[PDB]
RNA sequence: UUUUU
RNA sequence: UUUUU
RNA sequence: UUUUU
RNA sequence: UUUUU
RNA sequence: UUUUU
C-alpha cells in the first residue's frame, strides 16, 4: 500500500503552479494631480 | 608549528618606505555587524527620542515601557510612513484606550522607519509565538497577499536585514 | 526541563547600561487582533452613531 | 536558553531524535518538541539554527554512530523506519541504519 | 573609489577569518542576493581585477 | 563546497 | 512544511 | 575614463 | 540615503 | 488612510 498511496498523491496533483504571491494593493495608474483651479 | 592569520610581509601599503599604516592589531577587532550599518539610527538619537517622549506625556514613570510596547504591535499592523494622522490605540480587557500620535512621529530625528529598525527580533519572536498557537498573519502581509503561511516571520515594514538570513 | 520564549538573556534595547524598556511581561498580552486595527472605527464613535440616530 | 546546568544533555539529545523523523534544511520554522511520560513538553526552533556558523548538517556529520546505535536497538525490538525512508519508500527492512538526512560516509561501510 | 583600489587584500583577509568564524556578508551582497555564501570574498564596491582571480 | 523539510 | 473537495 | 549609497 | 499607511 | 452606488 505504500506505493499505491504515492501514486494517489502525485496522480492529483499536476498543473497547480504555486505562485506564492497572490495580488498587490498599491495601484498607481496615473500619479497624484496636486494642482489648483481658478477663474 | 602554528603562526597567525596576517603577516607583516603582506602585501600593504606604503606611504614611507619603513611606516604602516594598517596596524596589525586587528586579530581581536570584532564588533557586531549590524552595530555598523548607516541605515539604523545612532545611539545618540535613539536615546534622546525616548527622553523628549517622556516629557511631552508626562509621566516620569515606568509606564514608558508598556507605552512603547504598546506602540510595536500598532506599528505592525498599518504602515509606518511621516503621512500618518489621527490617533493610536491598545487595548486592556475589552476597551479602546486611545492616545495621541503627532509627538512621536515630530520629535523623531531623522524618520520613524530609521530609528524602528532596532526592533527586529522582538515582533519576530512575538509572531512566532501567536502564530504557534493560533494562525497569525499582519496587515502588511495581507494587504499584499501571501500564499505560504509559513513566511509571516518576514512581513513588516521595519525588518533588518542580517548576514543570518536564509536564501528564501 | 522547561522554560520559557522570551528569555533575558535575549538581545534587547539597551538606552542605559542596565534599564531594559521591554518589560518581559508579554508571556501573557493576547489581544483579539482585528480590534487594533485603523481601518475599523473607534469603540466610542460606534457608540455615538448608535445614540445620535436613536433621537433623530 | 539560560541552564547553565547538565540538562543540557538531555536537550541536545531530545533534538537528534526530532532530527531524524523530519528534514534538515534553514527552511524550517515553527517548534520542535521531545515528550516525556505522554505531554507534549515543546520548545522554541530559530536559535539553534541561526547561531550555526555554517549550516546546520554541516555541523551535524558528527552524530553518526550515535544515531546509528539507536535506531539498531528500537529496530531489534519492534519494525523501526524513520520518516526520511518511508518517503521515499525503502522495501527492504534491513538497511535502516542507513537513512538520515546526515550520515558521514566512511571507508568502513559495505559496498551495499 | 579611484584612490581606494589599493585595499584589496586587507579587505579580503578580512571577511574571509569573520567568515570562518561565523557566517558573514556584507550589505553591497545581501542588497543584490547571492545565494551562494563562498562568494563574499568578491563583494565590494572597491575590488581591484587582476590576472590572478578565477574564472568564477 | 552549497541545494535533501 | 504547505497544495489532495 | 567617469556613473555602483 | 530617501519614497512601503 | 481616503476613492467601490
Amino acid at each position: 500500500a505504500r506505493e499505491a498511496i504515492a501514486q494517489m498523491k502525485a496522480a492529483a496533483l499536476a498543473g497547480i503552479n504555486s505562485r506564492l504571491f497572490g495580488l498587490d494593493g498599491n495601484i498607481s495608474t496615473n500619479s497624484e494631480n496636486t494642482e489648483r483651479h481658478t477663474a | 608549528p602554528r603562526l597567525q592569520k596576517i603577516t607583516k610581509k603582506m602585501n600593504l601599503p606604503t606611504v614611507g618606505g619603513k611606516i604602516i599604516l594598517s596596524l596589525d592589531h586587528l586579530l581581536e577587532y570584532k564588533p557586531n555587524q549590524v552595530d555598523l550599518f548607516n541605515t539604523r539610527a545612532t545611539k545618540t538619537q535613539f536615546e534622546s527620542w525616548y527622553s523628549a517622549v517622556k516629557v511631552e506625556y508626562d509621566l516620569n514613570d515606568e509606564q514608558m515601557g508598556v507605552i512603547m510596547n504598546g506602540f510595536m504591535v500598532w506599528c505592525i499592523d498599518n504602515g509606518t510612513s511621516p503621512d500618518v494622522n489621527g490617533v493610536w490605540v491598545m487595548m486592556d480587557g475589552e476597551e479602546q484606550v486611545e492616545y495621541p500620535l503627532k509627538p512621536i512621529v515630530e520629535n523623531a530625528k531623522p524618520t520613524l522607519r530609521q530609528i524602528m529598525h532596532h526592533f527586529s527580533d522582538a515582533a519576530e519572536a512575538y509572531i512566532e509565538m501567536r502564530n504557534s498557537e493560533s494562525p497569525y498573519m499582519p496587515r502588511y502581509g495581507l494587504l499584499r497577499n501571501l500564499r505560504d503561511r509559513e513566511l509571516a516571520r518576514y512581513a513588516f515594514d521595519f525588518y533588518e536585514v542580517t548576514s543570518k538570513t536564509p536564501n528564501r
